[PDB]
RNA sequence: AAACUUUCAGCAACGGAUCUCUUGGCUCUCGCAUCGAUGAAGAACGCAGCGAAAUGCGAUACGUAAUGUGAAUUGCAGAAUUCCGUGAAUCAUCGAAUCUUUGAACGCACAUUGCGCCUUUGGGUUCUACCAAAGGCAUGCCUGUUUGAGUGUCAUU
RNA sequence: CGAAACCACAGCCUGGGGAACGGGCCAGGCAAAAUCAGCGGGGAAAGAAGACCCUGUUGAGCUUGACUCUAGUUUGACAUU
RNA sequence: GAGAAGCUCAGACGAGUAGGCAGGCGUGGAGGUUUGUGACGAAGCCUUGGGCGUGAGCCUGGGUCGAACAGCCUCUAGUGCAGAUCUUGGUGGAAGUAGCAAAUAUUCAAAUGAGAACUUUGAAGACUGAAGUGGGGAAAGGUUCCAUGUGAACAGCAGUU
RNA sequence: GUAGAGAUUCUGACGUGCAAAUCGAUCUUCAAAUUUGGGUAUAGGGGCGAAAGACUAAUCGAACCAUCUAGUAGCUGGUUCC
RNA sequence: UUUCAAUGGCCCGUCUUGAAACACGGACCAAGGAGUCUAGCAUCUAUGCGAGUGUUUGGGUGAUGAAAACCCAUCCGCGAAAUGAAAGUGAAUGCAGGUGGGAACGCCCUUGUGGCGUGCACCAUCGACCGACCCGGAAUGGAAGGGUUUGAGU
RNA sequence: UUGACCUCAAAUCAGGUAGGACUACGCGCUGAACUUAAGCAUAUCAAUAAGCGCAGGAAAAGAAAAUAACCAUGAUUCCCUCAGUAACGGCGAGUGAAGCGGGAAAAGCUCAAAUUUGAAAUCUGGCAACAUUUCUUUUGUUGUCCGAGUUGUAAUUUCAAGAAGCUGCUUUGAGUGUAGACGAUCGGUCUAAGUUCCUUGGAACAGGACGUCAGAGAGGGUGAGAACCCCGUCUUUGGUCGAUUGGAUAUGCCAUAUAAAGCGCUUUCGAAGAGUCGAGUUGUUUGGGAAUGCAGCUCUAAAUGGGUGGUAAAUUUCAUCUAAAGCUAAAUAUUGGCGAGAGACCGAUAGCGAACAAGUAGAGUGAUCGAAAGAUGAAAAGAACUUUGAAAAGAGAGUUAAAUAGUACGUGAAAUUGCUGAAAGGGAAGCAUUGGAAAUCAGUCUUACCUGGGUGAGAUCAGUAGUGCGAGACUAUGCAC
C-alpha cells in the first residue's frame, strides 16, 4: 500500500507517464538485473542498460543467447543485441528487439561516469 | 393542479435557482483546513494561549438574560480596577472593549475577578532574556501553552 | 454529473412543418456533415441526455447515532458466534476459542514475519491463505477505474495501543487493523453480512465494557449509552414450544398428514 | 424439364453492430496567485540535411549561454575529429542572452511592405542633394526644468 | 455509363356488409412460366402536419373618438435671476 | 425432517380497454461470498442440433474467436423499443430503368501505343464570319502559365490526352 | 429599326430542367425622366420606394447572426420486459 | 424442421362511439431514443429512541495514510398547551366523570347464539374543565353566578 | 526699464505614469422580454440575460450617527438558527428580511478641526560620496544646493478621549558563529525478496512443486493474471543553500541608554467634517407598511446640537449613538489560470464540439456556423523468388501461434448480395390447428443393490477373556480356525 499524497496509483496517470516519458527518463525505465557474480562484486542489484554492455537473454524465444548491446532504442523501449536477428523475406537479417527487463548484464561497459554511478548507488569498484 | 391532501404548496423556485446551488462536498476539506490553521497558529504563538481571555457578560433580552456567556473585551473601568493599563492590556492578551460599560457592581466585580485570576496565572517573559524587570517573572522555565478555559471557565 | 453545457453548445432551431422532416431542432449553415442534422434532443446523436445528472443529488445518508451504535453492537455480538463466522466464509475451523484474544505483546510486533507466525500459531492463517487464493481481476469496467483486483476479507485485528502492531500486520492480504475505540460497521459487517472474524488484543478486549457498557450500566466511553434490550428474553423458541409448561396444557397434537 | 421467384443453410460479399480495450472526457477535492509601453493576449511571415499540419523557435530562428544527466537520435541517413568524456540527446532543468512584421501599438498612413522629420557616423566631387547604418519623433496626466505671455498686481528708477 | 421520386404489405373483376364507393373480409366470376413497346381507367397515385372553415382564454400587419401609456408639443409654477 | 418462508387435506372460481396492486425475467456499475469459470480458450458472434420455463428468459452441442468473465445475498441506476413525417449510420425494391437528343459535321491515311470514334501529323469537308468561336484588358481567381513525365481518382462515353 | 436596355403573346419548350426563373419565336424601347463600371452615403420599426407592401445578398405585411431559450402550449405525435 | 392437404386467420401502431378502411405514421436493418433529480407536502410501511427526539453549524482523536469511521459541548428545530384580531388569560366536582355497544380475562350454569362481574381500543352520547363571545352584575382587578353559542382545546 | 508675485502657455525639456488582455470568483452602472398569474395591464420572471465602467489574490465590508428596552449587548465577514416568520402583494399568482442565540475567525486604528511662534522643527528633486542587494538588475544613508511649503509641511491629541498646568513615581535596540530546527531541496540513496524446476504456450507474467521479502501484497511496465524481472511502493538519515537574534545562557558580545512613556491629586478646559443633515416633491427600489435605500429638483439647519428608537402629527420624557473625512489581517467566494490527488461517472452514435495533425476540414460578404474520423501483429516477420498479365493484379510459393490477422488489416451482427444445396410455386405472401411425407434427434437400457449357482484362495465370523462402577455404541490385543 502507498500512503504518500504525492504518489498516484491512477492507472491512467501511470500509463501516461510511462509511455510519455522523455529520453532521459526512459533510460532509468530500461534497467536490467546484474548477474549473480556482478551483484556481489559491485553490491548493486540493477542498472540502466547501455550500448556496448554484455547481456544474456533470460526470457522469450531468444533465451540463452549472449552478446553486446548494439543499440538502445529508447523510443520503443527495446534493446538490439548483436547476432540476435531474424530473416526477412529477401534474405536480409532484421534485428529482434528485447525488453531490458528480460536480460541480465554479465559484463558492464565500465567508464568514468559508470564508475561514478556505482559508487553513488552505494556500490563498490 | 391542486387536488391532493396536505398543505397548499409554497415552493420558492421561480428564479434561476439551479445557477446558485451551494453544495457542501468540501465540508470535510474545510474542517481539515481550519484544524491545520489552528495547529499552525498555536505553534507560532506558543507558549501564549491560543484563545485570549474574555469577560463574562449577560446576554440581552428576557429570553437569555438568565444566562452567562463570553463577551468581546473588558471595560475600561474593569481594567482600571484590576490595575491594568489599557495600553498594556493588549500586550499580554487582555482584550479591551471601549464600548461596553458596567451598569452594576456585579458585572464589574465578576470581570475584575476574571482579570485577577488571569494575572495570577500569567507568566510575563522579560523583554530582554535573562534580565527580569518589574511585572515580569523569574520562573519562566515551566511555561507551556495552556487553555484559558481550563483556568478561567465561564460559569 | 455530466457537464452542464453538454449538448447545449449549438445554434439549432426547428425548421417547422412543411419540409417533410421531423420537427426536432436542426443545425443551420452548410459545408459540413453537421449541417442540417438534428440537435439537443435526448434521442439525437450529440444531443443532451434526458434529465442530465446533477452534483446536488443526495450522496450521503444520515443514520441515527443510536441505530448506528445498535448496528455495531449487533456486529460485535455476531463476531462471538462461531456459526456466523463459518457462514460468512471465515476459515476458523481450527482456532482455539471464539472470541479470539491474544496477549498484549502483539501490540509491539515490529515485523510482518512475527504477525504471520502468530496467525499460524492460533490457526488463523488459513483465513489469510483463503484471501490470497481468491485474488482475481475484476469483471467489468471497474478495472478501468482504479478498481482492478478483488479478493475476500481476512481477520480483523483490534488493538488498544499501537506499538507497531499496525505496521506489522497491514501488508498481509485480507487483514485489517483497527483501534478498539473506533469500531467500524463497514469492517465488522462487510457487505452487510454479520460474523466478521476478529482477533482482539488483551487490552482491546478488556476495554469493550467501557466502550459499550451494559443494558443497565452506562458506557464509560459513550455518554448516556446503554446496550439495547431484546424483545425476546430466551431466543430458543424450539425449547419453549417443547417445554413442560407448554406441552402440559396443549390439546392433542392432531395429524400432521391425513389420508385422502 | 429448365429459367424465374420465394424461404432456409453453408460458403463468399457488402456493411461496421457486438465484445474486450482506452496517454480521452466528465465530476469532486486539495494547493497556489504570476499578464502588459522593460510592448501583453492575439495576428502575420519565417526557421530543420531531407518538414506540409502540430510542438518548438526568431535572421543567434525545432535554437545561443548556463546548470544537471551521461550515449544517444532514429524514417533514412550523416556524423566515431569520441564514448573512462566541459560530451550524444527534438534529454532534463534553467537565474544570461537573442527575440523578424505586427498588435493597446506610439512620426503620419495602410485594399499602399505608401509618405515624412531629427541626431550622429560612413559611401559616392558634394558643410545644404543622394545612398547606407545606428539611435530617435504618439496621446492624456503628475513632479520638476527651461523659455515665455498677460491694458492680472506691484517695488525701484 | 447510370440516377430519382415513391415504397405497411401488396396488386384480376361483380355483389354484399362495413368509418355509408375494398386489393385483402363474406359469396360468386375465375386462375398457368418468363417478357417487350405503349397507355393514361384505377391505385380515393405523388407533393406539402388544408393556404377555405371552425376551435385556441395562440399570434402578427393594419385602423380607430377601444383600454392603458408614450416621444414630442403646449401652458403655468419654481430655480437660473 | 421435509428452506414452519416448510409439510398436508379440501372446496369454489378464471372476459377485460383506461387504471390500480403483487410476484417474477433481463441490463451497467458497488459491497460480500463461491480452494467460482478462463489461453488446455473468457467475452462476443453464427447455427440447416439438444434441454427447461405459461411467459419475460435460461442452460447446452457444433462452428467462429482471442482476454477476460459468472453464480448466490445485498447496494445502485443514464436499466429493456416497432412505431415518435423519431436521431445517426448503413443498405434496399423502383433498375441496368429515366436517361446521357440545344449551339449545322464529320471523313481518309499515317504515327504512337497492350489498347485509338476522341492523342499527334498530313489530306479532305465544314463552321465562327471583324457587334467573331479573332486579338487585349478592368473586376474576380491564384499558378490554372511552360517543359518533362503519369494516367489510380476526376474529365456523367473514352483516354496513349 | 441594329447594338444596348426590356419582357407582351404563344397561356410554345422545359417543368426530378441547361437553369431554385432558363430556352425559342413573337413582342416593347432604342439619343433620353437613356443604359452602365467604379467610388461614396442611407441599416431593421430602420433604410429606400415615378407606390407593387415593392426592394433591403435565392430571405421581407419588419433582413440576417448569437443569446435570453430546453421560451409557453387547455393542442398533435410518441412513451421500451413477463 | 420443411412442405402438402383440410379448416380457420384483413395491417400493425393511434385518436375514436366506431379502423381492414378510400383516416394519419410506418421501404429496410443496426446502434441511440422518453416519468428523472431536487425543495416541499400527504398517506402507508420499516427501524431507533420515546415526553422526548435530532452526533455531521462546529469541535476532537489527526500525524501518521484519513472526504469514511468513531467521539464531544452549547444552542437550536420539532414535540410536551390552548385560545383570541389583540391587550391578555390559560386546562381534575368525581376512580381524570356518567351512559350504550365492546377485546381479553375470571366465575356460574348445564350443553345453547349461554347467564354474571370487571371492562382495553374505537364509535355514538350526557356532563365537567381552558380560551373567545354574549350576559345579568352585587380609578383600577374581574372574583363567584350564567348562556341557546364558539375553538385546529383539556 | 528691470525685477518680484499671480495666472496662463510651450518644449522630442529631466524623470515618471495610464491605456490592452484575463472576468470563475469581486465592486458598480445600465437594463429587457420570453415566462407565471390558466386571459391581462400592477405584479412575476428580475433589482435576472444582454450592454458599459473598474479591481485583487481574494474582493467588498469593517472599529457604530449599531442593537436593544435586558441582570443588557458591543467593528466587519461567513455558517446554523431566527424563518417561509414580521412584512409586501389585482392581500391574486406570488414574494419575504432583521435584533437576540450557537459557531468560524478575531485587531485594531488614521485624519480635519489647537500658536512650534525662543526659531518649517516637514518634504521632493539635482549633484557628490558612502552603503545595500533574490539582483552590477535591488534598496537606502549622509552632505550640499535648488525647489515645495506659512493660502500651512512636521510634532502632541481623535472624544475610547485628550491638551495645558499642580503634585509623586520606574527606566532600553543591533552585527558574528554554534546546538536545537526549517523553506528550496539533493552527489539522492542504506533503503527487500526467484527470474530455479515440471506442464501448456509463439511468448510464462498461466497451473503445479519448491523457496523468499514484507514498515514494501499501491499502481504501472515487461511477448497472457508478476510483492520477489523493471520502474516504483514502504521505511529512515546524512551533504548544501537561504530566511537565520524566529526561538536558547540565543551565549561570545555590539553599545544600544541619558531622556522618552506608566500611573497620581487638583483645576480650568475640552477645537469634533454644510448645499451637508433635515423637509417637500418626483422617479426608482425594498419585506419596510401615511417613503427601506438610492437619485433629480425646491427649500435648507443646529449646538446638549444632531441621528436612530420600523403608523402620519404636536408636545413632554427616556434610551442609545456621534453623520456629512480615512485605513485595516483572519474566518468567506472562486464553472478563469496553474499544480496535485481522487471517483459505486462515460467508454468512440457515449464522454468536452474535439481519445485521432479539432475550434481542424468545410460553409457564409459578414456576424457567425462547424463536423467526420480510435484497435494488423509479441515483433513488419508488411509476402523473397517463379510464373501468367500492357498493367492493376492473379496463381504458385513465403512469414506468422493465426493471413478464418495482408495494412480495403482485432472480433466481424443485421439490412442487403453472389454461388451452391434443399424445397415449393395457376392473380400476393406470411400465420394457426391436425396429420402425411421426407430429413433429422434422444433413449445405452438388462447399469447399481440383494440372493442363488460353479470353482478358487485367503491376515477368518456370531458368543465371549482382558484393557470408564450399573446399561448401550465404537476401535484395538488374542481366542473362536
Ligand atoms: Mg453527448
Ligand atoms: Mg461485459
Ligand atoms: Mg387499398
Ligand atoms: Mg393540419
Ligand atoms: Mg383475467
Ligand atoms: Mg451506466
Ligand atoms: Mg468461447
Ligand atoms: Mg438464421
Ligand atoms: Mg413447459
Ligand atoms: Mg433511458
Ligand atoms: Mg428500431
Ligand atoms: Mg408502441
Ligand atoms: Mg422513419
Ligand atoms: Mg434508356
Ligand atoms: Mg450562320
Ligand atoms: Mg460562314
Ligand atoms: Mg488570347
Ligand atoms: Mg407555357
Ligand atoms: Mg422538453
Ligand atoms: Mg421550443
Ligand atoms: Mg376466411
Ligand atoms: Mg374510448
Ligand atoms: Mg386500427
Ligand atoms: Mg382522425
Ligand atoms: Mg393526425
Ligand atoms: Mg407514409
Ligand atoms: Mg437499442
Ligand atoms: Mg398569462
Ligand atoms: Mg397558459
Ligand atoms: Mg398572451
Ligand atoms: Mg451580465
Ligand atoms: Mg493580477
Ligand atoms: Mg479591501
Ligand atoms: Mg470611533
Ligand atoms: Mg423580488
Ligand atoms: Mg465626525
Ligand atoms: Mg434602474
Ligand atoms: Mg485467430
Amino acid at each position: 500500500m502507498k500512503f504518500s499524497r504525492d504518489v498516484t496509483s491512477s492507472r491512467r496517470k501511470q500509463r501516461k507517464a510511462h509511455f510519455g516519458a522523455p529520453s532521459s527518463v526512459r533510460r532509468v525505465l530500461m534497467s536490467a538485473p546484474l548477474s549473480k557474480e556482478l551483484r556481489e562484486q559491485y553490491k548493486i542489484r540493477s542498472l540502466p542498460v547501455r550500448r556496448d554492455d554484455q547481456i544474456t537473454v533470460i526470457r522469450g524465444s531468444n533465451k540463452g543467447r549472449e552478446g553486446k548491446i548494439t543499440s538502445v532504442y529508447r523510443k520503443k523501449f527495446l534493446l538490439l543485441i548483436e547476432r540476435v536477428t531474424r530473416e526477412k523475406a529477401n534474405g536480409a537479417s532484421a534485428p529482434v528487439g528485447i525488453d531490458a527487463s528480460k536480460v541480465v548484464i554479465t559484463k558492464l561497459h565500465l567508464d568514468k561516469d559508470r564508475k561514478d554511478l556505482i559508487v553513488r548507488k552505494g556500490g563498490k569498484v | 393542479a391542486i387536488h391532493v391532501k396536505g398543505q397548499l404548496p409554497n415552493a420558492h423556485f421561480h428564479k434561476d435557482w439551479q445557477r446558485y446551488v451551494k453544495t457542501w462536498f468540501n465540508q470535510p476539506g474545510r474542517k481539515l483546513r481550519r484544524r491545520q490553521a489552528r495547529q499552525t497558529k498555536a505553534a507560532k504563538i506558543a507558549p501564549r494561549p491560543v484563545e485570549a481571555i474574555r469577560p463574562a457578560v449577560k446576554p440581552p433580552t428576557i429570553r437569555y438574560n438568565m444566562k452567562v456567556r463570553a463577551g468581546r473585551g473588558f471595560t475600561l473601568e474593569e481594567l482600571k480596577a484590576a490595575g491594568v493599563s489599557r495600553r498594556v492590556a493588549s500586550t499580554i492578551g487582555i482584550p479591551v472593549d471601549h464600548r461596553r460599560r458596567n451598569r452594576s457592581e456585579e458585572s464589574l466585580q465578576r470581570n475584575v475577578e476574571r482579570i485577577k485570576v488571569y494575572l495570577a496565572h500569567l507568566i510575563v517573559f522579560p523583554r530582554k532574556a535573562g534580565q527580569p524587570k518589574k511585572g515580569d517573572a523569574t520562573d519562566v522555565s515551566g511555561a507551556e501553552q495552556t487553555d484559558v478555559a481550563a483556568v478561567l471557565p465561564i460559569t | 454529473a455530466v457537464s452542464e453545457k453538454a449538448g447545449h453548445q449549438t445554434s439549432a432551431e426547428s425548421w417547422g412543418t412543411g419540409r417533410a422532416l421531423a420537427r426536432i431542432p436542426r443545425v443551420g449553415g452548410g459545408g459540413t456533415h453537421r449541417s442540417g442534422q438534428a440537435a439537443f434532443g435526448n434521442m439525437c446523436r450529440s444531443g443532451r441526455m434526458f434529465a442530465p445528472t446533477k452534483t446536488w443529488r443526495k450522496w450521503h445518508v444520515k443514520v441515527n447515532q443510536n441505530e448506528k451504535r445498535y448496528a455495531i453492537s449487533s456486529a460485535v455480538a455476531a463476531s462471538g458466534v462461531p456459526s456466523l463466522l463459518l457462514a460468512r466464509g471465515h476459515r476458523i475451523e481450527e482456532i482455539p476459542e471464539v472470541p479470539l484474544v491474544v496477549d498484549d505483546a502483539v501490540q509491539s510486533f515490529q515485523k510482518t514475519k512475527e504477525a504471520v507466525a502468530l496467525l499460524k500459531e492460533i490457526k488463523a492463517y488459513r483465513d489469510v491463505v483463503k484471501v490470497a487464493n481468491s485474488r482475481k481481476l475484476r469483471a467489468g469496467k471497474g478495472k478501468l477505474r482504479n478498481r482492478r483486483h478483488v479478493q475476500r476479507r481476512g481477520p480483523l485485528v483490534v488493538f488498544n495501543e499501537d506499538a507497531g502492531i499496525v505496521k506489522a500486520f497491514r501488508n498481509i492480504p485480507g487483514v485489517e487493523i483497527v483501534n478498539v475505540r473506533r469500531l467500524n460497521l463497514l469492517q465488522l459487517a462487510p457487505g452487510g453480512h454479520l460474523g466478521r472474524f476478529v482477533i482482539w488484543t488483551k487490552s482491546a478486549f478488556g476495554l469493550l465494557d467501557s466502550v459499550f457498557g451494559s443494558t443497565t450500566e452506562a458506557a464509560q466511553l459513550k455518554k448516556n449509552y446503554f446496550l439495547p434490550e431484546n424483545i425476546i428474553s430466551n431466543a430458543d423458541v424450539t425449547r419453549l414450544i417443547n417445554s413442560d409448561e407448554i406441552q402440559s396444557i396443549v390439546k392433542a397434537a392432531g395429524p400432521s398428514r391425513v389420508k385422502r
